[PDB]
Parts: structure tokens; C-alpha cells; sequence
RNA sequence: AAACCGGGCACUACGGUGAGACGUGAAAACACCCGAUCCCAUUCCGACCUCGAUAUGUGGAAUCGUCUUGCGCCAUAUGUACUGAGAUUGUUCGGGAGACAUGGUCCAAGCCCGGUGA
């Protein structure tokens, strides 16, 4: 690595979604470090299909 | 491309029999002085020998190629020869290891054709 | 002639935590990112204060680690996924093997005598089946053994047949407790834990587990 | 003292030795680079593209001739930004393909719209097409490839 | 649209300066001989303003004060990874620096030779055990194994899962997923 | 001490340069396996090179061997083309390819340092 050519790095916390800790690098955006915590934010989608949608409405 | 032979360096008007040529491994230095005509080893120094092995500790890097630079220019001296001519490999420069040895030999008092 | 070859399973849990590293090595981590930050480009206090116009009191709730040392660790309570977080687990069963040099019980992996299987693996995932109930919270590496060791008659002992024992190796998914039946007791120990309770096999399993 | 490598030696390692036929310890597959290369039309001019680059790398890139964008991540720069992806990796379902040696993956703005680090300062990222992430692994077959990113991409969910 | 004060912005971080300005030795004499003639370059000139209202101290670089691993109140001693008496003391020099990287080689080396004996011996082990079987039983077991790992099975990392977390983020996801969500 | 083995220089296309298969790390040697703090490397990166480290792991990449072989290279035909002198309007005397065909990949070998032998 040469001197004088790369960005600032920074250590934050990561929590897992079952409460573990981890420590990363990062480049250096913020003030101080900060903890960010992960959650289920899976974000599935489903569509109906079109018997389901006749049973819906005609019984 | 393919990478041609090489060749020793040009006759131009004067023989300059005496060839340094040097060696590092992971463990050891070695350097040689080749008289060219009989093709025979006229000096050598290494941290290889029995006299030298055991009285340095390290014996792989800068520090040491330096003390075999020193050893070697002063065995030529007592040898008498005033000057040697030096011949670097396909991957050597004058840095770390090649320059200790080169500035100790420089140093020693033989003078570099 | 030559038959009657046993298979056993090493039933193991991972690692949850990472154990504790070199002083050296996190000495020199540290040294390392301190020095290598006066090189490098420093951002300005305008581009970090649109982070800092960012800041905000929300619903504070603030995150305490678990410890890494556990109550089942201070307590020295065996049959326990809990403790020994930084090394390794390893079960062991408590009853009658298949060498007939006593009735008494003693501790032994899970295992099974082959007769009609293709493979051995199927001899030895019916042989935890036949332990722990049910193979859904389990995952067998390989299908080749990870060790063997064949017994041979010695002068104090010419009754038993000759016979080989063959390990293979599963791990443990995402389960915390298990029901183990078809033996007497169990346990979960470790590698130094597993030998002192084998003084005798101590040489084998000593190549055959990495620590 | 690392997750990801430590991970890697103590678990993968031995299991990958014991699931198939290897004459050595040393032909054991590992983990050579990270190649980022950003998406095809883009602006060349402007300070987002640069800085967009800048901020989840690392280090500076490259801009051969301007046509041509480029960065390398061997080792522990490597490392974390491996980490970091497959721990937002969690949140999404985002596909991979893999090759012959190497794994590819399509970093989209609607990767950093889930990191959340990069929440905040966002204008950098919007109006950028995304980068193209390459893997680059030591294994002589593709299922070697997806056995090791099999064993690297974990969750506790399921 | 995108603002011309944004993208000045973000040039001058494009152009970040450092708290040390290092020079090769090909390139301080040539601004040795600059300062002879007395032209002064920009970078110089920044260096100087920087010098002039402090230095590498005010951009939070400290020898005596190392920052440590990790974020405010969770670094390795309090996690309890380490004790307060285990942690060798150093300083950000270079004198510190060599003796520290020394002794990082040695014990990383040591460490790898032992982990890449023990997985020969192992492997050794697995090819003598695949020998002493019979014919079709061999066959069999000589298949590669294409399984993929499982994807629940952990990872390791700097601490054990709280008890009440997972199941409690599970049960919020659900209670937001539960119903429609309205067109 | 005289033989053998490892490293460097020197000799060399029958001694070159590729491909495949089988082996080899002698208590020694070579290389890799590990790191990037100073030197050095990168128009980004320890990829290449460099600098440090390795009571003993591996010969996966290279390096050493054994055979099979493909181009080359060396040696040699038989015949023809062509050609020097000479006019029986070339009836004589000389030279002799290319492409084919046949075989080989030899023999000999110097200096220094280290190890086993001693
Ligand atoms: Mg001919």
C-alpha cells in the first residue's frame, strides 16, 4: 500500500440477527464508530394465482 | 516473446579476467570471483562455510551479505587482485542484498571495473 | 471369514466463539492499523457532518454482549450445548460396546455392526437414528471414514473375533438439545476431556481429532 | 483472530479434505482476490462515480486509458469487504453465478439501499448503475466453487 | 438536480489531505532544490497551513494514546477476550514496529505448521483407512461427497447468541408480515 | 581419501524446445507454505519483485529424476531437377540439390562450496 493515496478506515460493530458480535473495517464516514443491528428484513413477495383468486370470490 | 541467450559483455580493448558474480538463497549468501580464461573459481566467500557458519548469527540477510562483501574484498586483497568486474542476473538490481555486498566489496578497498 | 466390521459415528459441535488470540498478534493488529492511519486521506468535517446532522434520540435501547463464559461452564454441568464455548464437543454414550471383554458399562461412541448395507455411511446414520431418535438437526461429512482401527487378539485375550471399526464423522446443525435413549447415560466433553476419560486409545485419537 | 479466515481454517478446511479425493493438504481451494469493475454506461466525469467506488472498497482504483475502471482486494482489505457482503447478504435473496474458478455478483444500488452503513449518505450512491463483483477462488472445478461458497455463505436463519 | 456545491464537496474529499506528508527520497530532493529556488508547490502549501495550525496530533493521531480495536465501551478487554495484565504495551513508532512483526511472523509461522501438520496426519490417516475395506464396500466410499454444506450451521465470532433475541426478532417479522398489506 | 549426492559457474541443439505417465525431498541442500513494520514493488493491489521469519510441514506451482513421444537438429543413401568445361546442331567428362527413404537424440566433460562417507 502506498502512502498518501488511500482513504481513512474506521472500526464499527455488527450484530447479528441472533445477537452476535463482530468487528469490521470501514471506511471512514462518520465521527466515531457506531453498532448496527440486522434484522429479518427478508422482504418475501407472493402473487395469488387466478383459481385462487375465483375461490376468493365466487364460494 | 522468447527470451534470447545472453551473452558476456563486448571485448573492446582490454580482458578484465575477474568476475564477480553473487547468489542468495533462503538460508545462505554466496558470492564468487570467476577467472574468465580457465573458467575456474580464483575467490569465493559464503555463509555456507565451516569458518563462517557459526561465527554470525543470521545468516540470510542484508547484514550478512555485507560481512561476506567485507570477508571477500579482503581475501582478494591478500589474493592480489586490485579490481573486479561485476555481472548481475536476470532479476537482480542494485538494492538490498546485491548493493550490501557491491558497497562492502567497494568499501574493502577493490576497485569495480 | 473376515467380517462383522463395526461402524461408529464422532458426533461433534463446533465452535461458537472464536478462542483468544496471540497478544503478539493483536499487538501488532493494532500497531499496525494506528500506524498505517497518518498515511492515509483524511475526509472533511463538512462531509461528515451530513452525518452528524443525522443525529437523533430514538426509543433508546442499548445492546449488552452475552458473556462467553456460561453458567453450565461455572457450574461444571455436563450434558450441556452451553458450555465450552471456545473448543469443541464431543458425545459420548455410556453402556455396552461390541468388544465382549465385560458386561460392565463404559463410555463409547455410537456405532454399529455391518450386515447388508450398501455403505457404511447407512450403517452409521441408522446407528445415531438408533441413539438420538431422529437425523434432522445432524449433518454427515463424507462419505469415506476419517479413521480406523482394527482389533486383532492379543495373548490375554483370544476369545473375541478379529474386527475393524470404522469412524466417520457428523456435526451438529442448529439444535441445543437432543434425546438421546438406547443407553444408560451421555455426555458432551472435549478434546482433553475425551482423553482422560480414554487413557488406552489416547495415541489414536490424539492424530485422529485436530485441536 | 479474523471471522471469515478463521472460519475458513478451522471449519472448511478439514471438512473439504474429508468430502473429496485429494492427494495433498495443498491442493486444498482458497481465496485469492475481489475484482470490482464498475457496470458498463456511466459518466466518467463525475465525483459520485469516483467516490461511489472510493467508499466501499477501500482503496483508490484505477482509470487506465478513461475508459476503464478497476479495483483489486487481495488479503485482509479482502477479508472484511467479504464479510461485509455476505453478513447484507442475509437480508435479500440477491443470485450469484458460478464459474469454472470464481464467483460473480451483481452489486446494485439496492445492495447499499440494505447495507446499513450506507444509509446515510446515500446521494453518493443514487444514480449509479451498480458494480460487477468478482470472487476469484483457487479451485480446479466449478463444483469445488460452489462447495466453497456453499460453506462461506451462512445465516441462522431457515 | 445534483447540486455544483455537493460535487465541490466532493472533490475536496476526492483530494483529502493526510496528517503526514510522506516523500520518497527521488522526490524530496527535488523539493529540497524547490525550496532552493523558492517556488512552492500546492501540496506544500497545504502542508504548511496544516503545520501552521497544528499537525498530525490535530487529526487525532496519538504515539502514546493507541486507539484500539473495535467502537467505544466494546474493545477486547471489555468483551473479557483479554485481561488488562495480557496486553503488551507499545507505542506508534518505528522501533516498536519491527520488534512487533518480528515476533507476529514467528508465531503466525508456528501456528500454520502446526494446523497444516495435523490436517497431513489426518489425511494420511483417512487414505489408510480407505484401503482396509472390501471390494464393493471400497467402491462405494471412494464417491465424492457434492452435498452442500448446510446453511444453518453457525459461524464463529466475537460472542455467543443471546438467548432471547433470535426467536424475538422472528416473532416481530412475523407480526409484521401477518395481515394484508393494503394496494 | 576416493566415490556419491545438493547448490553456483563453465561446456552444448545427437547436448534444443513442448506434451503425457510413473516417482523423489537423503539428520543435508533448493523451493513453497507465513507477514507487509522499515528498504523495494503496484500508473489500484505483497499478483510480480523486495524485505523479514520458518527444530520441520509439503513437493499441490516451479525444481530433480525414469521412460514414451511431437517439432526440430545430426548422419547417410538411391534416383531426378539443375549446372561448369566441350558443339557428333551438345552421343563426352565433372559437381549435385529440394522433396522422399533409413537411423540416432550419443561419447567425453573442468572449478568452488556444503553433506554422507570418513
Ligand atoms: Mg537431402
Amino acid at each position: 500500500m502506498k502512502k498518501g493515496v488511500h482513504p481513512q478506515m474506521q472500526w464499527i460493530s455488527y450484530v447479528t440477527q441472533s445477537g452476535r458480535l463482530m468487528h469490521v473495517m470501514m471506511t471512514r464516514i462518520h465521527h466515531v464508530g457506531k453498532v448496527y443491528h440486522f434484522g429479518a428484513k427478508r422482504q418475501l413477495a407472493q402473487s395469488i394465482g387466478q383459481i385462487a383468486k375465483f375461490k376468493r370470490r365466487f364460494n | 516473446v522468447i527470451p534470447p541467450a545472453v551473452r558476456p559483455p563486448r571485448l573492446f580493448d582490454y580482458l578484465k579476467p575477474y568476475v564477480l558474480k553473487m547468489h542468495f538463497t533462503n538460508k545462505f549468501v554466496h558470492a564468487q570471483v570467476i577467472h574468465s580464461p580457465t573458467a575456474t573459481v580464483a575467490c569465493a566467500a559464503s555463509s555456507q562455510e565451516k569458518a563462517l557458519r557459526e561465527t554470525m548469527g543470521v545468516t540470510r540477510d542484508v547484514a550478512a551479505a555485507s560481512k561476506i562483501g567485507k570477508i571477500l574484498g579482503e581475501r582478494l586483497l591478500m589474493k592480489d587482485i586490485p579490481a573486479v568486474a561485476i555481472h548481475m542476473k536476470k532479476e537482480q538490481r542494485y538494492h538490498g542484498k546485491v548493493k550490501a555486498v557491491i558497497d562492502s566489496v567497494r568499501e574493502a578497498g577493490v576497485k569495480l571495473l | 471369514s473376515s467380517d462383522k466390521i463395526v461402524a461408529s459415528v464422532l458426533f461433534e459441535r463446533l465452535r461458537v466463539v472464536i478462542p483468544k488470540p496471540d497478544p503478539a498478534v493483536y499487538a501488532f493488529q493494532e500497531f499496525k492499523f494506528n500506524w498505517q492511519q497518518q498515511f492515509r486521506r483524511r475526509y472533511p468535517d463538512e462531509f461528515l457532518d451530513i452525518a452528524k446532522n443525522r443525529a437523533k434520540g430514538e426509543y433508546q435501547m442499548d445492546y449488552v454482549p452475552a458473556p462467553r463464559i456460561t453458567e453450565a461452564d461455572k457450574n461444571n454441568d455436563r450434558k450441556s450445548l452451553y458450555r465450552a464455548l471456545d473448543k469443541k464437543l464431543y458425545l459420548l454414550i455410556f453402556g455396552k460396546p461390541f468388544g465382549a471383554t465385560s458386561d460392565k458399562p463404559v463410555w463409547h461412541f455410537p456405532e454399529k455392526v455391518y450386515d447388508s448395507e450398501p455403505t457404511l455411511r447407512k450403517c452409521a446414520e441408522s446407528a445415531l437414528k438408533s441413539v438420538v431418535g431422529d437425523l434432522t438437526h445432524t449433518y454427515f461429512v463424507g462419505n469415506a471414514p476419517m479413521a480406523h482401527m482394527a482389533i486383532q487378539p492379543t495373548e490375554e485375550m483370544p476369545d473375541l473375533p478379529s474386527y475393524k471399526r470404522f469412524f466417520f464423522k457428523c456435526s451438529v446443525v442448529a439444535a441445543s438439545k437432543y434425546d438421546i435413549s438406547n443407553c444408560e447415560d451421555f455426555v458432551w466433553v472435549t478434546k482433553d476431556e475425551l482423553l482422560e476419560f480414554f487413557p488406552e486409545q489416547a495415541e489414536f485419537f490424539n492424530k485422529m481429532i485436530i485441536s | 483472530m479474523f471471522p471469515l479466515n478463521f472460519h475458513y481454517e478451522d471449519v472448511l478446511r478439514q471438512d473439504l479434505l474429508l468430502k473429496l479425493n485429494y492427494a495433498n493438504v495443498m491442493e486444498v481451494p482458497g481465496l485469492c482476490e475481489i475484482r470490482v469493475v464498475p457496470k458498463a454506461p456511466y459518466n466518467f466525469i463525475i465525483k459520485n462515480g469516483k467516490l461511489a467506488m472510493e467508499i466501499p472498497c477501500g482503496q483508490k482504483f484505477i482509470q487506465t486509458q478513461d475508459l476503464a475502471r478497476q479495483s483489486t482486494l487481495r488479503g485482509h482489505g479482502m477479508s472484511n469487504f467479504l464479510v461485509r457482503i455476505l453478513t447484507v447478504m442475509s437480508l435479500l435473496d440477491f443470485p450469484v453465478e458460478i464459474r469454472k474458478n470464481s464467483i460473480q455478483f451483481s452489486m446494485e444500488t439496492e445492495f447499499c439501499e440494505f447495507s446499513p452503513e450506507l444509509e446515510d449518505h446515500f446521494e453518493i450512491f443514487e444514480h449509479i448503475r451498480g458494480f460487477n463483483v468478482t470472487i476469484i477462488t483457487s479451485a480446479n472445478t466449478q463444483d469445488e466453487t460452489l462447495l466453497l461458497w456453499s460453506g462461506f455463505l451462512q445465516k441462522d436463519e431457515g | 438536480r445534483i447540486s455544483d456545491e455537493k460535487q465541490k464537496l466532493y472533490e475536496q474529499c476526492l483530494n483529502a489531505p493526510c496528517p503526514v506528508r510522506s516523500l520518497t527520497p527521488k522526490e524530496a530532493e527535488r523539493e529540497a532544490q524547490r525550496e532552493k529556488l523558492g517556488l512552492i508547490s500546492k501540496d506544500k502549501q497545504r502542508d504548511m497551513e496544516i503545520q501552521k495550525k497544528g499537525g498530525a496530533a490535530a487529526m487525532g493521531i496519538n504515539t502514546d494514546e493507541p486507539m484500539r480495536i473495535g467502537t467505544a465501551g466494546l474493545d477486547y478487554v471489555s468483551l473479557g477476550i483479554f485481561s488488562a495484565d495480557e496486553l503488551v504495551k507499545y507505542k506508534v513508532t518505528a522501533e516498536d514496529g519491527e520488534r512487533l512483526a518480528k515476533e507476529n511472523s514467528k508465531v503466525l509461522m508456528r501456528e500454520h505448521r502446526e494446523r497444516r501438520a495435523a490436517e497431513t496426519v489426518l489425511l494420511n490417516m483417512k487414505k489408510a483407512a480407505i484401503e482396509a475395506l472390501p471390494e464393493k464396500l471400497k467402491m462405494a466410499a471412494l464417491e465424492p461427497d457434492l452435498t452442500p454444506f448446510p446453511a444453518n450451521r453457525g459461524m464463529a465470532t466475537l460472542t455467543p447468541p443471546i438467548e432471547g433475541y433470535l426467536e424475538k426478532v422472528m416473532d416481530a417479522a412475523k407480526k409484521s408480515s401477518s395481515k394484508e398489506k393494503l394496494r
